[PDB]
DNA sequence: ATCTTCCCTATTTAAATTGCT
DNA sequence: AGCAATTTAAATAGGGAAGAT
């Protein structure tokens, strides 16, 4: 395996659906319920996902983990508003770099430091918008989006409590989701149990950003079990901060564009691969947690 | 257009397809080609890749969607190009497939036991009447029933007992009764004349006990004792072991048969009967040659003795088993991914993006496309079919010319003949003249296509041209009568080809309101049969009545219940997709369809009403309709004309009514320049076709090209007196119409023939409705029954259209869309809705739509006759000389604008009018003089 | 061959070099000396040029001419300085449509109608410029190109002869050659015999536009012996008259970009297929020459 | 093999079969089937033809075209050419249409020379009948055939319009068909769709006549879009008009003899090309077109 | 960086190179792989494609230029992937 | 000559089975 | 359950010879 592709430069990206994942003759593959065996490039895979009717084996999971592919299972959500529980196998047999976890702990235990990191990570989604601009959908630098992110930055600057951060989080999510709804001329309500394509494309992108976030956190050894943003509504771990840094910049306009153009789910999978690969969103997230950890 | 073609083929069928695919694309190596080509290049590559032989293993990808897949190549479910595919993938409790295998095998080894009587032997040898007193299927049923009454019929030695004449062979055992019905109805279904039995019988065995020998089998009955003295020469090696293995198969699987529902049993036994006729006709078509003598089943073309009954029974068994296997385990050939569909609709087609609100992964779909005319309904139906993936559908349309119009739309937008198959089964002689090279029209019958794998289980490799176009079509743009025979037939094996067609293909029925009531009943039977195998029904009718939409949903729901409980899946409900030009709505409906459908109807009504009124109709007060037509023509020419030139449509009801209005208007003295056309259906092949092409090119008002097909310089009243042939399937645009009232859907359709292409609103009134139909002066008791839903059971209390219709009314689809059952005796719309819910009801009756128990019988094909018309004999014009009592006459030559002559062709005359001379004429076809 | 791809709807074009073209198993394929047999899509080929060291059998010409492929050779008078005789065999076994010959020669014999047609084809140069824009080179709407297009149109409007026309050509082409060169920061002198890429790519594009122009001519039945431009340095006939519609709009920007962005001959050749099929230049020239003859 | 065809006066249309044409020791030669090389003199040939089994190379093509030896690709026989370029006045010094071509155009344009040339093509068709006397066919000097000839001569001379000439041409052609049917004891009615020996043999002989007339029209540079008798919308009508001269004089008696003796198609091809080589039928058509166009 | 790897190999040397080239790229079918990878991924794929044994017949294309060609595969002179490959070509003096 | 068809020719892929962990 | 060894066999590629144009 020589120099296994640095996790940040790993490129392949899947969520496998209705197929038992196995190993044939050396390589990890998935076999659907019609006889079709499609190989998984495990040396370049960032994450795999497992939808309903999927079943992975032991040595397949070993060849993913020893190569360093984070594996989750998509189902598990059972509430009415929340993506409840996603079960995620961390490759801990690869012994991780340590001092980045020490830096994350020294900022997590100090309450004023966690609040300071909470501040910068809330404006990180604001600069994500500014950097990652799509060719379609809205323009980021219009008057409405700039006015709402300016109100968001002004409110998160004067914030002093995590419940104020949760409230401002809610107004930010309502503001973006509805402005995208206006642009794409639809009525939008975020329900994970909805048959509308703007919603299950958003849940598919939730799973995609979840996988990207655990690969970014595992690449620096950071656990999901240190959530710097916490609350009654916001209880998922650190994945529900490093995953929704890139909703309103990457996934949500891509989900709305995919639900507007309206072909199948596979074009959305491939579009998530294309945008996470072209702009190097994984390496961007890793480098942002890098400049977080040593400051 | 950039495509990529990969080859999976063995043999040198990886070599002689390589020449053709390397003639059109560049070679990227490793038996993969990739490059840019045009859509006609794709069509040429398809045509010379399929015709090169059998075993072509070709997958094409346009961008990333699969363009086409030659063969039964599994190719892509998610990823594309698998590794090795070997065997033993799933192996479930298949249960119902083992049930169908056991029933078909047990019945097919017993289907021709009744040819062993001495009467059939002298019938084959030819010293008696070839028509048996009792048909051999009933004699074999008597054999099996007597063996079952004597010994345990499931696990015993066979031995054929001494059988007598039995009036009924159906007992109580549900599985035995299934085997008996398969044996007896392997040629024709039993027909029940009994009114109380037709009134009451509903269940499976409880209806089957009423199927006696007098329902068609008992022809004349004088040699019954010779018809039931039987030899037992079938006891051989392979016949006995085949019977034993199939009987024990049934024995092992019949425990799941009692856990089925009535709907399941009916559909499963229909599938078993279809596979049994498939195997029987497949073995009866081919000549096997060898025989062991002393007993015979069939005769060759020379009448010699062939196909001895032991090996005949064995051959019919294996052929029916193989029929069942290929019809129950087929991945059917679908159409190409049409690239001119998947993009956005622009402008007035912008509602066709409603497919981006429908789920692409639903196994079932019931579309009710309530969009108005001119919005591209059939293109939207193809878009909805292609949203779920590759297309496999049967576009069943009324009329030949509407199928021609949908075929021409499919041709010029994106669909070639490798995917489309236009089927009109009459071989009409309507050719295009003027210029053959500069036509760019006249969609024809070639179907380069791709022959499906189901042709090997049909008799004599399906057929020639027509049945190959039927079965193997991915998209089958057909007249509807090639699909309604799937629900069953009286005599013969004509059920199997549309049955196996609709098994693996979706069904798209457009403008179902123009069909008759029994026609709509058998069309909803076809919808139920299509939904029985998980296919999707697209109904496209703007003027839908809640009753119709409801009974079609209930037929689809019963079919999807059959399909859900057939694959042992819990029934979540039907994905109903309400659709119009203002929006779409997709709901998982297992119950409360009525409130959601009426809410969509009310939303469409409110989206139609704030738009400007395009058809303002005034019911005239003038009693006599002749001079009412005169005054209305004068008024609507003085109000609605384009610089002195106006186009009027006198929609009347029947033919002699049309010639009466024409002969009055021709003799009508006025200062108006009336120019009269007759546009009814009784016309000779040539004359009729000529009227059609002229009218389509003069009433086209999307442009000003018509100014050159008529004399618009002089102020002229161009009047077309027509019967209901104008209100169905005609893209005509009149300035105004005068309507003789027969039904309200006639009013809405003839409103759709006025300002169909323009968008200018009328000022005062563009439709003048007559006070009475002309049958009021001939029959005041009933006058709206001709081309209407009035009848002897549903009589209007008053025939005055001031009493039964609004005096001033904006005529649209709203009155038909709403649905009112109260006050049906004094309003036309509520009379219409009443009949529609009282004939297409959620019952089984005998001529109804939920038909259960009677599918086993011949009753839904006898008492519910598709295209039930009058006797109809055909007087044929041969080179100017008529055949029967015709006598050519001379028209009034007063105001005829256009009169085309005819020399060949035929006219369809009812037997009632055959008594007198039909008096064919060049201007107006048939009348009473 | 059924209907046979319309020759405007053929997308593949080739200029083969150092190979033996033959037919194997009914395949138009060129074989090199290393034992490699590459097939040609002969029913989709626009033209096959043959460079030095090339050879072709009879049967390959037989089933290229039956499929309507124009075959020329880049040597002989193919030094491009005199441009006298580039040896260019056409498929005249197919009996072509005639009416474009009739309207073309009605305007040819009439010298005033020939002069007017020459002006229309000279205006087609700037029409091509406006229609076919490039995003990796000269913007057509800048002040120099707009000024020189205006000067070219006001000169060709008041033109009196073909000697006056020959001069306007000098100006347009030479100064467009130069304007590109100054924007591509290269001292450039057009020389068919020059070794720099800016000239070898230009001669390759000259052969490519020669093939497109000759296929567009033959499609309509138009020959080459009826040119609209007569001059001392304009030897070569009508194929160069059609071809120099799309030097400065297509061939010259692609050649300059190729040389500047260090493309290889193979990729420049391909960039030429991509521009000739993405904007559908063959149907453009075919329809525009229908506009030229017309009456 | 090596085949000589006299075409105008001194230049010879060489036909090469089963040979590989290349450059040996600085001049164009070809290796034949027997492994013996044969050179070609540049002075005595202008047209050189490549029949079946023949390959040419690039420098041989270039040196042949630089010596004025202009090459064409033909089906084996030399009179079924499918690929060539257009004759100019000189191949290297200039590019002008041939005098014959220009003369034809001018004659076609003015209505009087077109009518006079239509009369003349039928005059020389009657001449062809007498000139090329067969042995198996009917006597041209017979009283019935001479009466048909004088009827055609009177009808062409007295006609002032083209549709009269078409009716008279059809009368003459089918009258010769009727005469040859009266010879060979059959009911013969000319239809292309029939599968009998006489009709299909006449059809493929007519296709050979179209090929040799196409070669004769090409060899003086006459284009395929200026028919005399046939309409302006008839594709390749001039090939049919020139082949009409030898359809009823050569193709018809050979085809009726071939259907009478009933031999196969390839030996009818060799009989047709033997009659073309022996009596110089192509040279007759070349001189015919020179006398038509020169006037 | 987007690459495409095609295999010309006989034997199961179309099989045990398939494990390594399917560890790094997605399978597009017909012994052709195509996908996105880093330059160090290209180096790792080279190192474990060459070391796997003799007879590896691998051509890689980055965009349209050939990235690498394992073995003496003729591959591309102008077009890529021949077909009816043979012996006997030129035979000169 | 070029190209095709066919017969060696064996070289070359895919399936099949089955202990072994 | 994946795999490995190892057989077994179907098929792919190529070269030579002979027959066509
Ligand atoms: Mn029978
Ligand atoms: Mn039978």
């Amino acid at each position: 395996m020589q120099k296994q592709i640095l996790t940040s430069q790993k490129r392949n990206m899947y969520i496998l659906s209705r197929c038992k994942v196995l190993v044939k003759n050396g390589q990890v593959c998935h076999l659907h319920e019609d006889g079709n065996v499609y190989t998984v490039p495990y040396a370049n895979t960032v994450f795999i996902g497992l939808a309903e009717g999927t079943s992975i084996t032991n040595e397949a999971m070993s060849m993913l983990a020893a190569n360093g592919v984070i594996v989750f299972w998509t189902k598990g959500g059972g509430y009415d508003m929340f993506a409840a529980d996603i079960i995620c196998h961390l490759p801990q047999a690869d012994y991780r770099p340590t001092k980045y976890m020490q830096n994350w702990v020294r900022l997590w235990l100090d309450e004023e430091k966690k609040l300071s990191a909470a501040k910068e990570i809330l404006k990180m989604r604001v600069d994500s918008l500014s950097t990652h601009v799509h060719d379609f959908g809205v323009d980021v630098e219009n008057k409405r989006v700039s006015s709402i992110v300016n109100k968001f930055d002004k409110g998160v600057t004067q914030a002093t409590s995590f419940e104020s951060l949760l409230g401002h989080e809610g107004t930010f999510v309502k503001s973006l989701y509805k402005e995208y709804a206006l642009e794409y001329e639809i009525e939008f309500k975020r329900d994970h149990k909805s048959a509308d394509n703007y919603n299950k494309f958003l849940t598919l992108g939730n799973y995609y950003a979840y996988g990207i976030a655990r690969s970014s956190l595992w690449a620096l050894g950071i656990d999901n079990s240190f959530p710097l943003l916490h609350g009654s509504t916001r209880r998922g771990g650190l994945v529900f901060d490093v995953a929704d840094i890139i909703k309103t910049s990457i996934i949500l306009p891509l989900a709305f564009h995919a639900a507007d153009q309206g072909m199948s789910n596979t074009e959305f999978k491939r579009s998530c691969v294309a945008y996470f690969d072209k702009n190097d969103i994984l390496a961007y997230l890793i480098n942002n947690i890098k400049r977080l950890c040593m400051e | 257009m950039f495509i990529r073609i990969k080859c999976f083929s063995k043999q040198p069928i990886a070599k002689k397809v390589s020449r053709e695919v390397s003639a059109y694309l560049e070679y990227t190596g490793n038996n993969t080609w990739e490059g840019h080509i045009s859509g006609q290049g794709v069509s040429n590559l398809q045509t010379k890749l399929i015709n090169v032989g059998k075993g072509v293993k070709v997958v094409c990808n346009y961008q990333d969607k699969v363009l086409f897949a030659i063969g039964n190549v599994a190719m892509s479910d998610t990823g594309s190009v698998p590794k090795y595919t070997t065997k033993k993938v799933y192996k479930p409790d298949d249960s119902i497939f083992t049930l169908k295998q056991g029933l078909v095998g047990v019945a097919a080894l017993w289907h021709d036991l009744g040819k062993a009587n001495s009467y059939f032997q002298r019938k084959l040898r030819g010293e008696c009447n070839p028509s048996d007193p009792v048909r051999h299927e009933w004699v074999s049923g008597v054999i099996v029933s007597t063996f079952a009454k004597g010994n345990d019929w499931l696990s015993d030695d066979f031995i054929i007992p001494e059988v007598k004449h039995s009036d009924n062979v159906f007992g109580d055992d549900q599985v035995l009764n299934a085997v008996l019905w398969l044996i007896n109805t392997h040629h024709k279904k039993g027909l029940v004349e009994d009114p109380i039995y037709r009134a009451t019988k509903t269940m499976f065995t409880e209806t089957l006990q009423c199927v006696n020998v007098n329902g068609g089998w008992f022809n004349y009955g004088d040699n019954i004792d010779e018809c039931y003295k039987i030899d037992t020469s079938f006891i051989t090696d392979t016949y006995v072991k085949q019977l034993n293995r199939y009987r024990k198969k049934l024995l092992a699987t019949k425990h799941i048969w009692f856990t089925l529902g009535e709907d399941q049993k009916i559909a499963i036994l229909q599938e078993c009967r279809v596979a049994l006729m498939l195997g029987d006709s497949n073995f009866s078509s081919d000549l096997i040659g060898g025989d062991g003598s002393h007993l015979y089943a069939n005769l060759d073309e020379c009448g010699n003795l062939k196909q001895t009954l032991t090996q005949h029974l064995l051959g019919v068994t294996d052929c029916a088993l193989k029929a069942l296997f290929t019809i129950n385990h087929h991945k059917p050939v679908k159409a190409n991914f049409i690239p001119t569909i998947a993009e956005k609709g622009e402008g007035k087609f912008a509602w066709q993006n409603g497919v981006n609100m429908v789920d692409s992964s639903i196994d079932n779909m019931f579309c009710i496309n309530m969009a108005s005319t001119g919005k591209g309904k059939t293109l939207a139906n193809l878009k909805l079919l292609q949203h779920f993936g590759n297309v496999r559908c049967s576009f069943g349309l009324g009329m030949v010319s509407l199928t021609k119009q949908t075929a021409k739309q499919f041709l010029d937008m994106g669909v070639d003949y490798n995917s489309a198959a236009m089927v009109t089964g009459f071989s009409k002689s309507r050719f295009n003249l003027g210029s053959e090279s500069l036509d760019q029209d006249e969609v024809s019958v070639e179907y380069w296509g791709q022959t499906s794998s189901l042709s090997k289980v049909f008799p004599n490799n399906n057929a020639g041209f027509k049945n190959k176009k039927l079965l193997s079509a991915p998209i089958l743009v057909t007249t509807t009568d090639h699909l309604v025979k799937a629900s069953g037939v009286k005599k013969g094996n004509k059920q199997m080809l549309p049955y196996v067609r609709c098994m693996h293909s979706d069904l798209v029925l457009d403008e179902i309101d123009d069909y008759g009531i029994e026609d709509m009943v058998v069309l909803a039977r076809l919808v139920y049969l299509t939904a029985c195998y998980g296919n999707k029904v697209i109904i496209s009718s703007a003027t839908i009545t809640p009753a119709i939409s409801n009974i079609f949903y209930e037929a689809y729901s019963s079919g999807y219940k059959v399909f859900c409980a057939n694959k042992q899946t819990t029934y979540k409900g039907v994905n109903v997709v309400w659709w119009d030009e203002f929006g779409i709505k997709v709901e998982k409906v297992t119950d409360q369809f009525s409130n959601l459908n009426t809410r969509f109807v009310n939303k469409r009504i409110t989206n139609l009403l704030e738009s400007t009124p395009k058809h303002k109709a005034l019911v005239v007060d003038q009693d006599d309709n002749m001079e009412a037509v005169k005054q209305s023509i004068t008024t609507l020419h003085n109000a609605h004309n384009s610089g002195g030139v106006s186009f009027g449509l006198i929609r009347t009801t029947t033919i002699k009514d049309c010639v009466a209005v024409t002969q009055e208007l021709q003799n009508w003295e006025t200062d108006l320049s009336i120019k009269i056309l007759c546009y009814h259906s009784r016309f000779v092949g040539d004359t009729k076709a000529q009227m059609e092409e002229y009218l389509s090119k003069v009433l086209n008002r999307k442009g000003d090209e018509y100014k050159k097909f008529v004399d618009t310089t002089t102020p002229t009243a161009y009047i077309v007196v027509a019967t209901p042939v104008v209100e169905v399937g005609r893209d005509f645009d009149f300035d105004w119409a005068i309507i003789e009232p027969s039904s309200e859907r006639s009013i809405v359709q003839c409103a759709g023939r006025v300002l169909r292409h323009r968008s200018s609103t009328p000022t005062t009134h563009n439709i003048h409705i007559l006070k009475y139909p002309f049958k009021f002066y001939r029959n005041s008791n009933i006058c709206y029954d001709v081309a209407g839903y009035e009848s002897k059971g549903y009589k209007l209390k008053s025939k005055n259209m001031l009493d039964i219709y609004k005096k001033e009314s904006i005529v649209n689809s709203v009155n038909r869309l709403q649905g009112d059952a109260a006050f049906y005796t004094k309003s036309l719309t509520a009379l219409e809705h009443k009949v529609l819910l009282d004939k297409l009801t959620t019952d089984i009756a005998d001529t109804n739509v939920f038909v259960g128990g009677w599918q086993l019988t011949a009753n839904p094909h006898e008492y519910c006759k598709w295209r039930r018309g009058t006797k109809n004999e055909d007087l044929v014009l041969t080179d100017g000389k008529w055949s029967g009592n015709v006598t050519t006459t001379k028209p009034i030559q007063s105001k005829i604008w256009r009169k085309w002559q005819g020399e060949n062709g035929s006219i369809t005359v009812p037997e009632y009018l055959l008594d007198k001379t039909i008096c064919y004429n060049d201007f107006y076809g048939g009348y009473e003089n």
